[PDB]
């Protein structure tokens, strides 16, 4: 399973 | 035994050829399971092993928005990236994400990662006690300052520690046929004569699974490693993996020199033998 | 899951006989063609790897994984080649291979 | 290569005879298919090693034995009338990282 | 900006008997970017239906590629691959080995 939670550098 | 699932990101940009090429690949410690190629014909999770297929289309709608989530953030990244260390779009750069947990063989939590990297080198780390980042330099630490105010930190250990880990169980419940069996190697020496008083003994593993494996070659019991040629281990393309030691034996003197091999799947460290 | 045609095809002496089957598996590497005559043993004949053709004596094995389907064509049939083909699909690493009901070919 | 005992043999109902199985290609990998019209070939048991055991697709009513790299005989507990079929046996070189092509022995023709 | 050298391996899936059909794998790995040229080579001329698997990348984010055909090798035939990456001048050829 993914990780959901959108990260941005 | 210990088990890791660990997923794969590259971003490679393209300057006059459109949208950066994304490629994204999940592992269970050896055998890759998902893809996502932003260049295929197809725009949604491909599989890659028959114990992922037997998710239901609720599975495979969400881990297409995630990893179409993912592709829209290194886009991003690549030119939130471009303005940090103030480079021109003249050129292409790549962006690197790695993530994913280790189980010890109770199956519990062992250890997370979340890595980033940006042409090459080490970009942003999450610590070993998911709570803090390592950044390299002041581009990383102002991705550290955004990461710590939008509780990112916080976001991850409870998907390392809480989700990874507990689908890393199920996956490997549904395929405990593969990825619950060890298939150890199978071993045999090769010698080849190279002068009129040297020779070259090759001691082979094909055939095994997981790739971790030692090859050492001693003389007299004295660990020969400097004068040792070792290869990468390599796939096989068929799930299994090889790789061979050499050394180069003078002539009369292949007796004393012995084959050590360690792997999973062998009961006992294998010990190999010239006559 | 492999599923055949399930029938005798009729194909005169001569003609292609042209027979296929499909597998549930995307993610299979491996895929074979098996002829086995009425009370004797199945024997290899064709295994295809690579998506495309593969072409060996008389036999043409065909491979769209597009389509998820595998076909066998016999080029000019003769009554040695009356069977029952079996079609196995197989993953990698995997022991179980997977075999269809078999398609009955009768040749005259 | 593979050889299989009872030719065109025929049982009763109650503690039937247990059919057998070698080859003498040293092989690691070896495996039971029960044939039937219109089914095809379906997996009962297969070994990946010696005294490594694991159920197929039929393994309701079977029980099996790998004692030696060589000999993998097929046991039958109580015979029924849906164990009418024919019995193969297979083998290929390794479980994983040989050639995937299996070798079919002569066969075993049974009817209750 | 960092550059690393690809190192190539060629090889078969199975021991080579010269008559049965194989794979000729070429493993290219360890080597940054992923801009990267690899061909297979029979007799010096390139092979067409050639596949590869899917890019990814090491402990220390340097990538890997394994290259792969279907072949059936023989007493005669010579096999190699030929490897192009921006940290080689000219493109460098690994001639396959039977007992490499």
């Amino acid at each position: 399973l993914l990780f959901g939670y959108p990260v941005y550098v | 035994g210990s088990h890791s699932m660990r997923y794969f990101f590259t971003s490679v940009s393209r300057p006059g050829r459109g949208e950066p090429r994304f490629i994204a690949v999940g592992y269970v410690d050896d055998t890759q399971f998902v893809r996502f190629d932003s260049d295929a014909a197809s725009q949604r999770m491909e599989p890659r092993a028959p114990w992922i297929e037997q998710e239901g289309p609720e599975y495979w709608d969400g881990e297409t928005r995630k990893v179409k989530a993912h592709s829209q953030t290194h886009r991003v990244d690549l030119g939130t990236l471009r303005g940090y260390y103030n480079q021109s779009e003249a050129g292409s750069h790549t962006v690197q994400r790695m993530y994913g947990c280790d189980v010890g063989s109770d199956w519990r939590f062992l250890r997370g990662y979340h890595q980033y990297a940006y042409d090459g080198k080490d970009y942003i780390a999450l610590k070993e006690d998911l709570r803090s980042w390592t950044a390299a330099d002041m581009a990383a630490q102002t991705t550290k300052h955004k990461w710590e105010a939008a509780h990112v930190a916080e976001q991850l250990r409870a998907y390392l520690e809480g989700t990874c880990v507990e689908w890393l169980r199920r996956y490997l419940e549904n395929g405990k046929e593969t990825l619950q069996r060890t298939d150890a190697p199978k071993t045999h020496m090769t010698h080849h004569a190279v002068s009129d008083h040297e020779a070259t003994l090759r001691c082979w593993a094909l055939s095994f699974y997981p790739a971790e494996i030692t090859l050492t070659w001693q003389r007299d019991g004295e660990d020969q490693t400097q004068d040792t040629e070792l290869v990468e281990t390599r796939p096989a393309g068929d799930g299994t993996f090889q790789k061979w030691a050499a050394v180069v034996v003078p002539s009369g003197q292949e007796q004393r020199y012995t084959c050590h091999v360690q792997h999973e799947g062998l009961p006992k460290p294998l010990t190999l033998r010239w006559e | 899951e492999v599923e055949q045609n399930s029938g005798p095809l009729s194909v005169p002496e001569g003609a292609i006989a042209s027979l296929n089957c499909t597998y549930s598996i995307r993610s299979s590497t491996s895929f074979f063609w098996y002829r086995q005559y009425s009370g004797k043993s199945p024997e290899l004949i064709m295994s295809i790897y690579s998506n495309g053709d593969k072409e060996d004596g008389r036999f043409t094995a065909q491979l769209n994984k597009a389509s998820q389907y595998v076909s066998l064509l016999i080029r000019d049939s003769q009554p040695s080649d009356s069977a029952t083909y079996l079609c196995a699909v197989t993953t990698d690493r995997s022991g179980k291979l997977q075999f269809g009901a078999g398609t009955q070919v009768v040749v005259t | 290569g593979v050889t299989q005992t009872p030719k065109f043999q025929v049982l009763k109902t109650g503690q039937s005879m247990t059919l057998q199985c070698a080859q003498d290609m040293n092989h690691e990998y070896m495996a039971w298919y029960r044939q039937d019209p219109g089914m095809g070939l379906r997996l009962i048991h297969y070994s990946v090693g010696v005294g490594i055991t694991d159920q197929g697709d039929v393994p309701d009513g079977y029980k099996v034995s790998r004692s030696t790299t060589e000999d993998f005989p097929l046991r039958l507990l109580s015979a029924a009338p849906s164990q009418t079929s024919v019995y193969f046996c297979a083998s290929r070189p390794g479980a994983a990282g040989g050639r995937p092509e299996l070798y079919f022995g002569p066969g075993t023709r049974l009817t209750v | 900006m960092i550059q690393r050298t690809p190192k190539i391996q060629v090889y078969s899936r199975h021991p080579a008997e010269n008559g049965k059909s194989n794979f000729l794998n070429c493993y290219v790995s360890g080597f940054h970017p992923s801009d990267i040229e690899v061909d297979l080579l029979k007799n010096g001329e390139r092979i067409e239906k050639v596949e590869h698997s899917d890019l990814s990348f090491s402990k220390d984010w340097s990538f890997y590629l394994l290259y792969y055909t279907e072949f059936t090798p023989t007493e005669k035939d010579e096999y190699a691959c030929r490897v192009n990456h921006v940290t080689l001048s000219q493109p460098k050829i690994v001639k396959w080995d039977r007992d490499m």
